[PDB]
RNA sequence: GUUUGACCUCAAAUCAGGUAGGAGUACCCGCUGAAUAUCAAUAAGCGGAGGAAAAGAAACCAACCGGGAUUGCCUUAGUAACGCGAGUGAAGCGGCAAAAGCUCAAAUUUGAAAUCUGGUACCUUCGGUGCCCGAGUUGUAAUUUGGAGAGGG
RNA sequence: GUUCUUUGUAAAGUGCCUUCGAAGAGUCGAGUUGUUUGGAUGCAGCUCUAAGUGGGUGGUUCCAUCUAAAGCUAA
RNA sequence: CCUUCUCAAACAUUCUGUUUGGUAGUGAGUGAUACUCUUUGGAGUUAACUUGAAAUUGCCUUAAA
């Protein structure tokens, strides 16, 4: 039998909250106009 | 975590595996200068529990001291004198033999912006912490100073010289008691 | 703790016996 | 001539099975910093339901946390770790837990497949391909544990 | 009669009404007034007759009337041999305590010792305990409030005698206070040793009150779940009652099957507890997942099959219940006992009765690995099943060492045995 | 304190798909991306209803 | 492969960004230290800091119906104790001044090294942002420092 | 006070139920040799070297109190 | 140590229905009697079940150095 304890946290069965936080931070940056989406970067590559 | 396994293994110091490791490491160090920069600590558990962290700003130094002012105190003083721009935080034993005893000391550079902006480590940047080993403020220095609580340290609880001055002074008030 | 006891037993088996322990 | 707990290294997986294991592990390369950053930026732009990702486990502390839980199915151990005490007990821990383990020469080679300069250990918990993993585990067992 | 006809406190009557109970059973009616008067009692009240509430009501009334704070004693201690019966009693008591501020707790052998020890520091006034753990608790639980002992009672004296706790019960009673504390006990039957224990424990003069083919299947511990599921599918839409070791396992299995099968256990609310039984009885096609204690609560209605999946709480009780059912019904419900290949020693008990005998996964693994609630329910059911196996008396027939935890976990859908603090 | 626009949309989706069936809403695998408890779901839905309807 | 790459180690550059000596010294800290008990943890010497330094939140004091960081004063007290000889000499409790608790090692973020140094262009410049470079996996962030604490409802 | 912003299914607290629940080794300690104390303690070269319901400090069977071998912190 | 034969025609007018042809397989193992033929020289078919891709001998060189 395994020796450990502290049964599995919900985050292991749920999408990471850190990913959501990073996505929302990037969304805020885009709203502020300080981040260019990669699709727009492709156009600006001209 | 694995660090518990490392601590348990290090508990059995006289194990044949640790004997081989120590005799290999001492021989390897015998071909290096007395004091030299260490790429990484050889006892990660001890350094981690002593406050060392693997981030830009920390430095590990290995120093060799003649066997037979404690040996750890001498090592700390030597590393501080050589590493004038770094502050000695703590040190731990790593090897010994019939001729020499080896200790590892971890140092933090207060000039690096990483340490300066580290809320948990920027305290060492204060000028009052300069040359901690010089004043015996390190763990070994404090232990050698007899600083502790209880009857066993009444005469050396905080300052062996201070108590002598206090008991030798003549306090006289404006109105004599 | 059961985990601590298991780790201690594992370390005991790995490290063998000390030179002074081997005298027994 | 060294204590038996030492010299368990220098006996390692053969070239063919080691190459097969490396090829299998390369499939589950974790998303590097650049790839993860660009994917997150793309997701944010799209925002401005999801499957669980699969990747190899390489952190020594994280691997040891997964080990002794019996979740790890196959673990790779580097034989050139300077603090040998970090890995002397890992083979014994895996044997006690019944988790197959393979010693692969070169910590740098182990780390090259996980976007890191060096990596002491690597372990797999989830799989995409289960038959291939089982066959590799059986081959590694028959070629390493039954021989040494 | 009805509980409202007595001088019971308003919160107690409100709790009783919320429980759905309004009429008083014969044992309850006979015992409630004398016990509220503070007189001791002993009787052969069989399990499921309602003696639990009959004893609890006077004790809860005394707790309410005294108003003593948790720091001023230990309130009521209820010793129960079986873990399942202890859990059922605690659940029943919780219904009344829902309207009471007094603290309630449990001390069950096999549970986390540290948790119970820490809980004992809060001065629990409604405690359900087991004889085995009490010795160690009193030998090591420093600071445990143990002097007030408002009321101390025992249950299932026959099972305690069979287990052999009498040696521990003597020491527990000797350490227990010997003061105005009310003393009682109940059992399915009265015997010499039970009467001696009553005399030792009852200070005043007690207010005495009184009130076939066997089928089995041999299946591995891992295949048991799949075998049962296949048998139910082949016999689906029928009326069948399944007996399980623990309420948590019952809930887990019911939830898994619902993801056409009902549930009935002592952990569910009493109103729903009776509603589920009534619905199963009147459905003509319902399937019930329940435990032995809940089944003993009321006579089993006419059924087509009695699939005793988990081991019974008391082999003698089940052996007598099957015979009683065979006589009280014409369409006898075929019994389906499950015996582990390493548990074949039970055949001696079956033969002693002389009755005739007969010898009649990835889809859920992914769901467990993807659903947190289902995984938690499965883990709780596995833990409760292992604890129930630990809390047994036929140590020669049933042994944890004879069970492979990996196979049990596979039966429960876990790839690896989940952690359990069993005293192996 | 209020609820975010994305949070409001997520709440509205679940409310439309299951109404007040909290138990059914809990098991929605492709709308309940985060396995929120019944209590949290009902509290958030009540807050949304009070704020909007 | 009668080759080409991953690292690790070791050197160098008028490399870029940084710090170290020394002075002063009444007080502070450490080492050393005279004219077997006494002048003495003094005189002198060396090293290391600030406006204060050290110490600091007990493996404490007590044997009480217990107190609860460190520090200074009175008291304890010229008492206990010792060298019982000349002589040295405490500390708890009590009252007063001022009061503040915290941070790591330890059990998986693994459903996302989420951390940080530096370069570059701007702005609202004791800093912030987009990008890049490097450190980090032999552990950088959050979550816990026994007063417990952690996964869930 | 004055003015712009928050948000993100973000972070904490209260009571209850539930499942778990780590703790500084060449370190403590004993031996010996130098050193300090009016304290017999502590400091220091070196042989050995401890355990986890364990360890340290105190007395008549033990009972009272903490959890050392890391560090920061104004008055 | 790579990796698998991804529609042709006619009519159709329905936001497209029907026909033809197009389906050339890891092995071993178990299996309770039905359609056949050369009728001794053993061959083609017919429910059902197990499986680690399991197993003892049926008489064109830049995927380069």
């Amino acid at each position: 039998m395994p020796l450990t304890a502290v049964p599995e946290p919900k985050r292991r069965f749920v999408p990471s909250k850190n990913e959501a936080k990073r996505v929302m931070k990037i969304v805020r940056a885009i709203r502020e106009g300080r981040i260019i989406p990669p699709k727009k970067l492709k156009e600006m590559k001209e | 975590g694995a660090y518990k396994y490392l601590e348990e293994l290090q508990r059995k110091k006289q194990s044949d595996v640790l004997r081989f490791l120590q005799r290999v490491r001492v021989w390897e160090y015998r071909q290096k200068n007395v004091i030299h920069r260490a790429a990484r600590p050889t006892r990660p558990d001890k350094a981690r529990r002593l406050g060392y962290k693997a981030k830009q700003g920390f430095v590990i130094y290995r120093v060799r001291v003649r066997r037979g002012r404690s040996l750890r105190a001498t090592a700390e003083e030597r590393v501080g004198r050589r590493a004038a721009n770094l502050r000695v935080l703590n040190s731990y034993w790593v090897n010994q033999d019939s001729t020499y005893k080896y200790f590892e000391v971890i140092l933090v550079d207060p000039q690096h912006k990483a340490i300066r902006r580290d809320a948990r480590y920027n305290w060492i940047c204060d000028p009052v912490h300069k040359h901690r080993e010089a004043r015996g403020l390190t763990a070994t220095g404090k232990k050698s100073r007899g600083i502790n609580k209880g009857h066993k340290f009444n005469n050396t609880k905080a300052g062996r010289r201070k108590t002598w001055k206090r008991q030798n002074t003549l306090s006289l008030w404006r109105y004599r008691k | 703790s059961n985990r601590t006891k298991f780790v201690r037993s594992l370390v005991r088996e790995i490290a063998g016996l000390s030179p002074y322990e081997r005298r027994l | 001539k060294v204590p038996p707990t030492i010299a368990q290294f220098q006996y390692t997986l053969d070239r063919n099975t080691a190459a097969e294991t490396f090829k299998l592990f390369n499939k589950y390369r974790p998303e590097t910093a650049a790839e993860k950053k660009e994917r997150l930026t793309k997701e944010a732009a799209a925002v401005a339901a999801s499957p669980k990702p699969y990747a190899v486990k390489y952190g020594l502390n994280h691997v040891v946390a997964l080990i002794e839980n019996k979740k790890a199915k196959l673990v790779l151990i580097a034989n050139d770790v300077d603090p040998i005490e970090l890995v002397v007990f890992l083979p014994a821990l895996c044997k006690k837990m019944g988790v197959p383990y393979a010693i692969v020469k070169g910590k740098a080679r182990l780390g090259t497949l996980v976007n890191q300069k060096t990596s002491a250990v690597a372990a797999l918990t989830e799989v995409r391909d289960e038959a291939a993993l089982a066959k590799l585990v059986s081959t590694i067992d028959a070629n390493f544990a039954d021989k040494y | 009669e009805k509980f409202e006809e007595l001088k019971l406190s308003q919160p107690t009557l409100k709790a009783i009404e919320k429980m759905g109970f309004t009429t008083m059973t014969s044992v309850q009616a006979r015992t409630i007034p004398p016990l509220l008067a503070g007189r001791d009692v002993l009787g052969a009240a069989k399990t499921g007759s309602g003696k639990t509430l009959a004893f609890l009501i006077p004790a809860i009334e005394l707790l309410h009337s005294l108003k003593f704070k948790p720091r001023n004693g230990t309130g009521i201690i209820v010793i129960t041999p079986t873990r399942e019966l202890a859990l059922q009693i605690f659940g029943v008591a919780r219904e009344l305590m829902e309207f009471h501020s007094q603290t309630f707790g449990i001390v069950i052998g096999g549970a986390n010792r540290r948790q119970e020890a820490e809980k004992l520091m809060k001065g629990v006034n409604m405690l359900i305990a087991t004889p085995g753990r009490l010795l160690d608790h009193l030998q090591n639980t420093k600071g445990f409030v143990f002097k007030n002992l408002k009321a101390l009672i025992i249950d299932e004296a026959d099972r305690i005698l069979e287990i052999g706790f009498e040696d521990e019960m003597r020491q527990i009673i000797k350490i227990l206070p010997n003061e105005d504390r009310q003393s009682m006990l109940f059992s399915a039957t009265q015997t010499t040793k039970v009467e001696d224990l009553a005399r030792i424990s009852l200070r005043p003069g007690p207010l005495f009150i009184n009130v076939l083919e066997q089928g089995y299947v041999v299946c591995d511990s891992d295949k048991r779940f799949l075998l049962l599921f296949s048998f139910l599918k082949r016999n689906q839409k029928k009326k069948i009652i399944v007996f399980l070791s623990s309420c948590n396992s019952v809930k887990y299995y019911a939830e898994l099957l619902n993801y056409p099968v009902l549930e009935l256990h002592g952990k569910q609310k009493q109103q729903k507890r009776t509603n589920t039984f009534f619905e199963f009885c009147n459905a003509e096609r319902g399937i019930l997942i329940c435990t032995d204690v809940a089944a003993r609560g009321l006579d089993i209605p006419a059924v087509d099959w009695i699939i005793q999946f988990d081991p019974p709480d008391d082999p003698r009780d089940y052996i007598h219940r099957v015979g009683r059912t065979a006589r009280g019904t014409k369409g006898k419900g075929k019994s389906l006992m499950f015996l582990t290949p390493n548990e074949l020693g039970f055949l001696r008990y079956l033969k002693a009765s002389k009755v005739p005998l007969n010898e009649y996964q990835s889809q859920l693994e992914k769901l467990i690995k993807s659903n947190y609630y289902l995984h938690q329910t499965a883990k709780d059911g596995y833990r409760s099943y292992l604890q129930a196996y630990a809390s047994h008396s036929l140590k020669t027939v049933y042994q944890i060492d004879k069970l492979d935890l990996a196979k049990v976990a596979k039966s429960y859908g876990f790839p690896v045995p989940p952690k359990v603090n069993i005293t192996i | 304190r209020s609820q975010s626009e994305r949070e409001e949309e997520w709440l509205e989706k679940l409310y439309k798909k299951h109404g007040d069936d909290y138990k059914k809403m809990f098991f929605d695998k492709k709308l309940n991306i985060y396995q929120q408890s019944e209590g949290d779901l009902k509290r958030r839905l009540l807050r949304w209803k009070k704020r909007n309807g």
